[PDB]
C-alpha cells in the first residue's frame, strides 16, 4: 500500500498519528531516528 | 550530583539523574493544568 | 550517547551502542533489495 502511495498523485495532505512522544528521557531521540529513516525511505510522501 | 559526587559509585549515579527526568516529565501535565485553568480562577477570586 | 551521557552507567552504555551495530547489520539485506529491485519498479511506474 505504501509503495503504491509513493507514486499515486497526492491530492490530500496526509497526517500522522497523535502519539505520546516522551520528552526528557533519551528515548525521544529514537523517535527522531524513526521518522528520519522513514524520510530516507519515502521522499515523495514526507514532502507533504 | 556535583557537591556529593564521592557518594555514589557508577550506580545509581545514573539512577539519581534517572529520576530527575521522571520529575521533569511529570511536571508538564500538571503545569499545563495550573497555568491554563487556575490562572483565570485567581484572576476572578482576586476581585470578589 | 553524547547529549545524555550522564544517564547510563557503564551498562548499557555498551548496550546502547551494541544495538546500533544490530540496526546497521540489518539495514543491508534490505537496502540491497530496495536499491536493486524497487528501483526499476519505480522507473516503470513513473511512466504509466
Amino acid at each position: 500500500d505504501y509503495f503504491s502511495l509513493e507514486m499515486t498523485p497526492i491530492i490530500m495532505r496526509p497526517k500522522l498519528y497523535d502519539f505520546d512522544m516522551k520528552r526528557g528521557e533519551p528515548v525521544s531521540l529514537l523517535y527522531i531516528l524513526e521518522l528520519i529513516l522513514f524520510s530516507i525511505m519515502f521522499p515523495n510522501v514526507t514532502q507533504h | 550530583l556535583r557537591a556529593f559526587a564521592s557518594s555514589f559509585a557508577q550506580r545509581p549515579r545514573a539512577g539519581v539523574t534517572q529520576l530527575k527526568s521522571l520529575l521533569t516529565q511529570l511536571a508538564d501535565p500538571l503545569c499545563l493544568a495550573l497555568d491554563g485553568h487556575v490562572y483565570h480562577l485567581y484572576n476572578v477570586m482576586a476581585n470578589m
